[PDB]
């Protein structure tokens, strides 16, 4: 389903 | 607050409440570049992190002490630092923050 890229960006990254 | 507000959307305190937790407020290409730049230990001995050579923004959200679920609270404190990423695949990406120095 999520991958730890993607787990990533939902969790750290805000532009 | 920024933090209680992040954290629900982003789905990481709607089951539970997360201690901590730290949002870049760089654009993406600009945070993926990082696994390209200074390459350095992990907490754990790994050496698959790398640091930033510049600061970023980013907001630090850290729990009260009397916060607990269902009611998570967060303290909010703003700042500019170097981020540490641990990277893998291909592309080379982060997949965990490490620090921010």
């Amino acid at each position: 389903k999520e991958t730890a890229a993607a787990k990533f960006e939902r969790q750290h990254m805000d532009s | 607050n920024y933090c209680n507000q992040m954290m629900k959307s982003r789905n990481l305190t709607k089951d539970r409440c997360k201690p901590v937790n730290t949002f870049v407020h760089e654009s993406l290409a600009d945070v993926q570049a990082v696994c390209s730049q200074k390459n350095v230990a992990c907490k754990n001995g790994q050496t698959n992190c790398y640091q930033s050579y510049s600061t970023m923004s980013i907001t630090d959200c850290r729990e009260t002490g009397s916060s607990k679920y269902p009611n998570c609270a967060y303290k909010t404190t703003q700042a500019n630092k170097h981020i540490i990423v641990a990277c893998e695949g291909n592309p080379y990406v982060p997949v965990h923050f490490d620090a921010s120095v």
